[PDB]
């Protein structure tokens, strides 16, 4: 059978697709709640808390921790919503060549409520940012 | 029936080209790309796109069912098949046709006694075209070989009754050459093409080669839009080529444009198709082959005459006349420049990589017809050609000065390229010529031509200094603007600064295990040197094997690189099975 | 002959402007050109004035991997 | 007296063509640039590079010192201005030859008389031209530009008789009109042209503008390249050309083919230029202008014709006879269309702004001159113009078929160009002839093209030096860190 390239995914069976099957769920953690609530914050006229990075750190520094993190609660539903990164984008750059470590809360994920994956994620960095000094 | 909607079963610069003429032509356009061909330019900019899977041509475009599937998915109810994997396989035409699909292309039936070279000799020989001596019917034996040598004198070449792509054919220069060169002729062409069948014909010493491209229709009517020269040949492949065929006699001329339509209505042909024919040093003519298939030279013709050859093929295929009545006059000259991502200074021999940068030539006289772009990635599975380059000007002092401009201009980074090459031979005097003659033949690049290429090293630091960083500023010195490149040590005057605490500056170590007096330190494994398809394996577990015995044989780019034993001992755990794509590294076996 | 040169890549001045843009670039050139050795000083080192417990791997790791550093 | 190296006076697109005719004919180029062209593509593709200083064109491409100091500081031995700026600049001109360079166009003596409309319209007279009814010298009054309203029947066109850029054109309906449009045409033919002279003709109501592309010797031989048609225009102003110009009759194209010739011979022209005409609905050919260098659209005229006007024009200043011998004869059909910064949604409006991708059309029958690339940044100081698009087929159908092809392929972002309009037009049925005639005007887009388009949404260091007995400015990156 062959498939219109729309519907077609690389055959996950080979390097090649692996690494397409990354890239797609890389993509996806760029709007981990949908484009609808980027274009929200935008018109409420504010920055997603990855702009907020991207913006304080020196340009192609950024280096995320975490990415691809979801919350495995059960209570009250939850399971049934699980975006990745589970609302706080972590990680280390450079501030004008001198390294930190840094964390950004994002509101449109629960509301930008602290979760047990989310929680981790800071304890992650800040172990980190303590080690390296 | 009227064609519709194409369906190009084809990848690259000729997918483009096939797309553009459908849209030119008001058309619809479906494209069919293997995985690695997932963002290739013809795949968006063809009107549709459909994946047909796989990771290399035996199971992605050499596949009839995923052709047909493809087409009958979207609806496309013509099939162009380019040139290459299916253009020339008259089983494939036949299916198109069963399934009820408007082939673009010649018929089966021609295809067959074309493609059949045996069948070629008695249609030209049927033709009256002139043909060089040689056996009418395949030799049985080095015997016979032995014979006719003897009655028409060495040299002699032996060609496979089914051979192509530059690899079916070899020489004897004595009579003592001709049984071994006939067994090992036989041996290799049982393997290559299945069929083992050869004949003998007489060799030219240095001979150019000159075609003829023939548009026929199916009410037959036959029409040489004109003649092209392709005398610049890596290994029997063409990489540069001229529009008309310079320097030949109007009896010549004439004698190519008869005999090409006289072949063309004898063997019943119909559509785009080339004739291609050998001249000599004493000036005769010798049918060499016809090509059923779209040339890929065939932009050079356009220019020259001013006619769409692929429009034109459409036509062909919905059957209607030739709109052309007679020959064209050709207007002007034209160069056509193949940029393959080989290595010039290392033998021509393709390697794989990215297109970190490619700026083409634009203005007057320039057309490029690429398959690849900036980003693009050329994988070890298809062939090398990234683009080409016409260049055309009023004559062909004028076209070559614009070709040297052209290739000035012409920019490609990530991989190797033949771009030195064209611009070497667009200005080598043996290629200008004295204004009546010039000294290129078939074989001139690999015997002849004074290659002062370097090897491709990219960006890599090789040496102690590569290793400094730079940083390049534009200065401007009484007007006159320069670009300055500064090392970030600069100790001029009494600059200072240099280095650090414990820096230390030392050549860098090449991305290479060692050498060859290490070539396995007690190792028993064989590992692939190249990514590529095992395209035969040669051994089978349990077997004892000696040093440079075949283990494998792994096409890289269409080519044929053979892995051989390092040590002597037992093939053990071959892990390997014909038609397995392999990666750099793998362990084929261990011998043991 | 292993050292990094000034490159010209594109332009061909003649000697008089090569002279002023050699001229104006060693000018330009400066900063520390022959160096002393830095002196070592360390007085009041901002190591030692931290709280160590009495246990603590820093007291190894940064304390008199400090002083010792030389 | 034979061109060694050349130093092209002029930017973008033309520059670049000239450049690369200097390196076909194995000719050395010297571009010269201004500071915002510090990165523009001419400047990295001429031989040698200088820069002009300035901000604008009055400081830096329009200053004969600026100029001749730079051909004198890069040896070149001939000058070629392209089009625009100095081209039709006789002081110039003069100036150029004075200081011992070979000026790659006309003479003074040709384009100053060639550039008075006045005596370009006795000439054609000498030529016997077509000749559009006006009067033979600049009117006093307002009151003469009524009484030849009153003799010859409105409307009337007042024109300058110096200057150009399409703007110079006034129009007036009735013999009421006359008294403020002669007073505005007075103000500003002395406020925008340095010249007050006025003067008046009949005003055609829905004309074609047709060329001839015209290769004139030094020793007197004249050859007609071919013509041309440049009809779709806004503000007086061309967008689309082709070649040849389609729709003329066999009468209509000789006598043009002729005209051409005999205005050039009699005014004594040498070198490339082209004799624009205009064709009115009742199909009578009048003579309108005389361009005196190198015109845009000579890319059409190349690619039908097969000769090269930029080494022709090399070929004419260094004085050898043309090689060409007797007029050419087509082998197809071309379309130029120009790639300018306008947004057409927005009435033709210049904009602005980066080009942050261009990526060109190729394959059969397309060419491009393009004086910008990605990454680019396109100011207001100078036109709008990108790059110019050549389509050329077997046929006026196959053209526009490609061109609707290269069209769609030719992608450009970060700021508004009228690509759209191109891609509307070429298939719109009113520029699609209904096969012996076609319905465009030189003042269609404006009137009656339905117009679908919605609308597009640190300071160098410099030191002093001297060496020797000169004196030079080493000018340097601000943040040079070294
Ligand atoms: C240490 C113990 C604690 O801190 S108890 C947690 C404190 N409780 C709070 O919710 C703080 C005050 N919350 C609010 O009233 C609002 O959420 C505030 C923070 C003012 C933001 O208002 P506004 O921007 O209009 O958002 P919203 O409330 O309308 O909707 C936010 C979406 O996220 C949710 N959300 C919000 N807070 C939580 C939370 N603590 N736990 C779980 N979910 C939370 C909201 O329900 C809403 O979800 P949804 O988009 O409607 O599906
Ligand atoms: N008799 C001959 N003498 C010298 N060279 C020859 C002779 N026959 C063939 N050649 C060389 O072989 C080249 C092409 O050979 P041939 O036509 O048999 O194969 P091919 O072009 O690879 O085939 P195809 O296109 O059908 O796959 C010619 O260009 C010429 O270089
Ligand atoms: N008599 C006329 N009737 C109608 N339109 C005219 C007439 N004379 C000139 N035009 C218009 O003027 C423009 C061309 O005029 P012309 O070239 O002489 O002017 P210009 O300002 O010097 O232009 P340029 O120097 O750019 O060619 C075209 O728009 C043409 O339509
Ligand atoms: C397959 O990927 C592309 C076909 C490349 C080989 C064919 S063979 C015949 C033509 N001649 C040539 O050099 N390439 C074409
Ligand atoms: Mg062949
Ligand atoms: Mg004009």
């Amino acid at each position: 059978v062959t498939e219109p390239s729309a519907e077609h995914q690389v055959d996950i069976h080979t390097t090649a697709g692996k690494l397409a099957d990354l890239k797609r769920r890389t993509e996806e953690t760029l709007h981990p709640v949908g484009e609808a609530a980027v274009d929200k914050v935008h018109a409420k006229g504010k920055l997603t808390a990855r702009e907020r990075i991207l913006a304080l750190l020196d340009e192609g520094s950024f280096v995320e921790l975490d990415a691809l993190a979801k919350h495995r609660s059960t209570n009250f539903g939850l399971e049934k919503n699980r975006p990745l990164g589970d609302g706080v984008i972590t990680g280390y750059g450079t501030i004008d060549g001198r390294d930190v470590c840094i964390f950004s809360q994002d509101a449109t994920v629960f509301g930008g409520s602290l979760g047990e994956v989310y929680g981790e994620k800071i304890v992650k960095v800040q172990e980190l940012a303590i080690k390296t000094g | 029936s009227k064609i519709s909607k194409v369906l190009v079963a084809n990848r690259g610069e000729i997918a483009v080209r096939v797309i553009r003429a459908a849209k030119d032509a008001g058309l619809a356009s479906v494209a069919v790309y293997a995985e690695p061909d997932a963002d290739a330019p013809h795949v968006r900019l063809a009107d549709e796109a459909f994946a047909l899977g796989g990771q290399t041509s035996a199971e992605s475009y050499l596949v009839f069912e995923k052709i047909l599937d493809a087409a009958e998915k979207s609806g496309a109810n013509a099939i162009h098949p380019g040139y290459g994997f299916l253009s020339e396989n008259a089983d494939f035409a036949q299916a198109v046709i069963d399934a009820g699909l408007i082939w673009i292309g010649p018929s089966p039936q021609s295809i067959r006694d074309l493609g059949d070279k045996v069948t070629a000799r008695h249609i030209a020989a049927r033709a009256k075209a002139p043909l060089v001596p040689g056996t009418p019917d395949p030799v049985k034996d080095a015997d016979e070989v032995v014979a006719f040598a003897k009655e028409h004198g060495v040299p002699v070449a032996i060609k496979a009754a089914f051979g192509g792509g530059g690899r079916g054919m070899k020489v004897a220069r004595t009579l003592e050459e001709i049984p071994e060169l006939f067994e090992s002729a036989t041996r290799e062409a049982i393997a290559a093409f299945g069929r083992g069948e050869c004949f003998v014909e007489r060799y030219l010493d240095k001979p150019r080669h000159v075609e003829a491209q023939v548009i026929a229709d199916q009410h037959g009517n036959v029409v040489v839009a004109g003649t092209r020269d392709c005398s610049l040949q890596r290994r029997f492949q063409k990489l540069v080529e001229e529009a008309p065929a310079p320097f030949l006699t109007d009896a010549q001329r004439k004698e190519i444009h008869e005999s090409a339509k006289r072949i063309c209505k004898e063997a019943g042909y119909y559509g785009a198709g080339t004739v291609e024919y050998l001249v000599g040093q004493d000036g005769l003519i010798s049918f060499l082959e016809v090509n059923t298939r779209l040339q890929v030279e065939h932009p050079v013709t356009e220019e020259t005459s001013g006619i769409d050859l692929v429009r034109q093929q459409f036509k062909i295929a919905n059957g209607e006349p030739l709109d052309i009545t007679e020959d064209p006059t050709p207007r002007g000259h034209s160069f056509e420049f193949r940029i393959n991502g080989e290595d010039a200074g290392r033998g021509f021999l393709p390697a794989p990589g990215p297109v970190t940068k490619f700026v083409a030539p634009t203005g007057p006289g320039v057309r490029m017809d690429s398959g690849v772009e900036t980003g693009s990635v050329i994988g070890g599975q298809f062939d090398s050609m990234l683009a080409k380059l016409i260049v055309t000007g009023a004559t062909r002092e004028e076209a070559l000065e614009r070709s040297r401009r052209a290739l000035a201009e012409f920019t490609v980074e990530g991989l190797a390229t033949v771009i030195p090459f064209h611009r070497a031979v667009v200005s080598d005097p043996a290629f200008i010529g004295d204004g009546e003659k010039f000294d290129v033949h078939t074989r001139w690049i690999e015997t002849e031509w004074n290659n002062t290429v370097e090897p491709f090293t990219g960006g890599d630091p090789i040496e102690e200094e590569d290793t400094v960083p730079r940083q390049t500023v534009v200065v401007e010195v009484g007007g006159r603007r320069l670009e300055v490149s500064l090392p970030g040590d600069l100790a001029i005057g009494g600059g200072g600064g240099a280095a650090a605490p414990g820096v230390v500056r030392k050549k860098p170590k090449p991305r290479k295990r060692g050498g060859g007096g290490a070539k396995a330190a007690s190792g028993d494994a064989v590992t692939a040197p190249m990514q590529g398809t095992v395209v035969k394996v040669a051994v089978e577990e349990g077997q004892e094997v000696s040093a440079g015995d075949l283990v494998v044989v792994l096409e890289a780019m269409k080519m044929e690189n053979p892995v051989t034993a390092h040590k002597d001992g037992t093939i053990t755990g071959l892990a390997v099975e014909a038609g397995a794509a392999i990666t750099q590294g793998t362990v084929i076996a261990e011998i043991k | 002959d292993h050292e990094a040169h000034i490159k010209v890549l594109r332009g061909e001045p003649t000697p008089e402007e090569m002279a002023a843009l050699m001229a104006v670039l060693a000018s330009a050139g400066g900063g520390p050109a022959e160096p002393v050795k830095k002196e070592r000083n360390m007085w009041g080192h901002p190591v030692d004035k931290l709280r160590y417990s009495v246990f603590s791997w820093q007291r190894v790791t940064l304390l008199e991997r400090t002083h010792m550093r030389r």
